[PDB]
């Protein structure tokens, strides 16, 4: 799995040195994290396989990204492979559950989870993107960690720590919608979407105690 | 006159009008008392929006949290917590069971620059381990003190491995307050531990192990060297059998007299290995790797022959 | 029938530099909520809800005065009738979007609440009735008009 996740990645930086277009960069990121996910749901049997597996993914994911801020594509493109890896991420994180009994690894994989978004919502406000597109990216980040711990929780401990890591995720958005110096009109939204998370996940918390 | 002395205290608070009846309708959909809509109005002077509020007061309600809860959210909310993780600090209360002088440490944690992660994981930290809210407060206290998390929980599983009193991690903050490094707080809780165990103790050959473990943590500048030194200065404290100490005391006789820390850190290894172990083979058999290390003379067969015992120890 | 730390409370929005318009709508807020909250009933607790809602929403002096001079004359009544008017005309507030037809509906039902007698209460039912049937905002302006006109 290693040798063809490198694979992958060496492949996509070599084609980046070669300068071509940000939509031909882009298909082949959709069609190698297609192939990624495939060999993943194959290979991984382990607890170890799925931290390996997210380790890998969130890597091309964010080499992926690097790559579209350093030849200056519209935040568009970005906005899409972001969706595509955090859905390919989730469907992992899915199957990876599945496999997956341990307490430790439960929680430091959700907690991959959150570091992925956070780093690549870093990336994109780096990237110079509109609050506009900012407010999307992190709608549907905080909405995936949410389907994820949804997916994933089954003790209160647990339900704490994916709170935890939403409402820093939050937090970390709101303070590069601040740098931005986006309205408080966008400000209210997303936080607002950001409690009414936190309260879904309460929902989801009131089965567990 | 109660309902309009809490518009009075939103009007103190400086509320726009259309905001005071906005709080007043949210106090009449949730039956709010003036206590909590001056909560309400110690979050409208930390500039939380009556919308905010509204939804936080909301799923306090809820939550069914109870008043003292609801009142310290405003702690919270002075404290600059960030809005969401005002919610998850109460979200966190409620699941953990704590009182609010956990909520008081959380907003101590709060101006110490803290996450609600970390605060949450410190909790779960001091509940795993049994500790109390001195505990917290001192904890706190280590907060105030600029200490990091890790660093924090490090140091409360040693303070509870050594059995110490909340007023001993007080005094830890305060070695956090002279800017000592945690290890080097490690390492004289350790040897305080070590020390006043080695006044319960009466025995000579214990107070010489001890001392001479006191000496070599003195006269070495390594963090492994020193807490294994003082580890092993406890551990010989704790004991109780003439084999663990005679292997101690071999240890230190070649480690104090040695000039390369790799024979330390393994003589060390072996004697602390052989401390912590419950069989005579194995005691015997680090004896043996001692002896050959002091009828032995070139330190590769010393650092193989302790190599050897910590192997079949460890 | 507010007391004098009532007052010295008003006095304290005097203070905090609130209009004198606004401190009225305030203390008719304060004592419509505190008897609200004494009376056990979701009815008046509702009726509270929506014009401290309305209140909160618009930005009228007459409209506030009138909404919250309802929701204290709701909080002072019981009967069924005066509670379905003042739902009612607080529904059409909410439904509609024209100020006049607002302040209209409110102080049909403020007359309502005012007055005591069942035909006046069974006519301005029956123009909210058909206020709230029809569309244009001209015949349910004319039909409150009537009302108002029969009921002042």
């Amino acid at each position: 799995y290693k040798i063809v996740a490198a694979a992958a990645e060496f492949l996509l930086k070599i084609l980046a040195e070669g300068g071509a277009t940000p939509e031909q960069l882009e298909r082949v990121t959709e069609h190698a994290l297609e192939v990624l996910k495939e060999v993943a749901k194959e290979l991984a049997d382990s607890p170890e396989s799925v931290r390996e597996a997210v380790r890998l993914i969130s890597k091309l994911t964010q080499e992926g990204l690097k790559q579209l801020k350093e030849i200056g594509a519209p935040p568009e493109q970005i906005e899409r492979v972001a969706e595509h890896g955090l859905e390919v991420l989730k469907e992992i994180a899915k199957y990876g559950s599945k496999l997956t009994d341990s307490p430790e690894l439960k929680r430091e994989l959700y907690r991959i989870i959150s570091e992925t978004a956070k780093e690549l919502l870093k990336i994109l406000a780096e990237g110079g993107a509109t609050p506009e597109q900012l407010e999307r990216v992190t709608k549907h980040a905080l909405e995936v960690l949410k389907e994820v711990a949804k997916e994933l929780a089954d003790s209160p401990e647990s339900g704490l720590a994916a709170l935890a890591a939403i409402a820093s995720l939050a937090k970390l958005g709101l303070e590069q919608l601040k740098e931005i110096g986006a309205p408080p009109e966008q400000q209210r939204r997303v936080t607002k979407a950001g409690i009414e998370a936190v309260r879904e996940i309460y929902r989801y918390g009131r089965k567990l105690y | 006159c109660d309902a309009i002395q809490a518009a009075a205290a939103l009007g103190e608070a400086g509320i726009s009008s259309n905001e005071i009846l906005e709080l007043l309708a949210a106090a009449a959909e949730l039956g709010l008392d003036p206590d909590a809509i001056q909560a309400a109005a110690q979050l409208g002077e930390a500039g939380i929006s009556s919308e905010e509020i509204k939804e936080l007061l909301r799923a306090a309600h809820e939550l069914g949290l109870d008043p003292d809860a609801i009142a310290a959210a405003a702690d919270l909310g002075q404290a600059g917590v960030s809005p969401v993780e005002i919610l998850a600090l109460l979200i966190a209360a409620s699941v953990l069971g704590l009182d609010p002088d956990a909520i008081q440490a959380a907003a101590a944690l709060g101006e110490a620059g803290i996450s609600a992660e970390e605060i949450i994981e410190l909790l779960t930290a001091a509940r795993d381990l049994g500790l109390d809210p001195d505990a917290i407060q001192a904890a706190a206290q280590l907060g105030e003190a600029g200490i990091s998390s890790e660093e924090i929980k490090e140091l409360l599983r040693a303070a509870h491995e050594l059995g110490l009193d909340p007023d001993c991690i007080a005094a830890a903050a305060d070695l956090g307050q002279a800017g000592i490094s945690s290890s080097e707080i490690t390492a004289l809780l350790l040897a305080a531990a070590a020390i006043e165990l080695a006044k319960r103790a009466d025995d000579k050959d214990v107070r010489e192990i001890v001392r001479d473990a006191l000496e070599l943590a003195s006269r070495s500048t390594n963090d492994e060297v020193i807490r294994l030194a003082l580890e092993a200065a406890v551990l010989a404290a704790r004991s109780t059998d003439s084999d663990v100490l005679e292997i101690v005391k071999d240890a230190l006789e070649l480690a104090k007299q040695s000039t390369n820390e790799e024979v330390i850190k393994l003589a060390l290894k072996a004697a602390v290995l052989a401390a912590k172990s419950t069989d005579e083979e194995v005691l015997e058999e680090v004896k043996e790797a001692l002896r050959r290390a002091k009828e032995s003379t070139d330190e590769e067969e010393i650092k193989e022959e302790l190599r050897k015992a910590v192997e079949e120890a460890e």
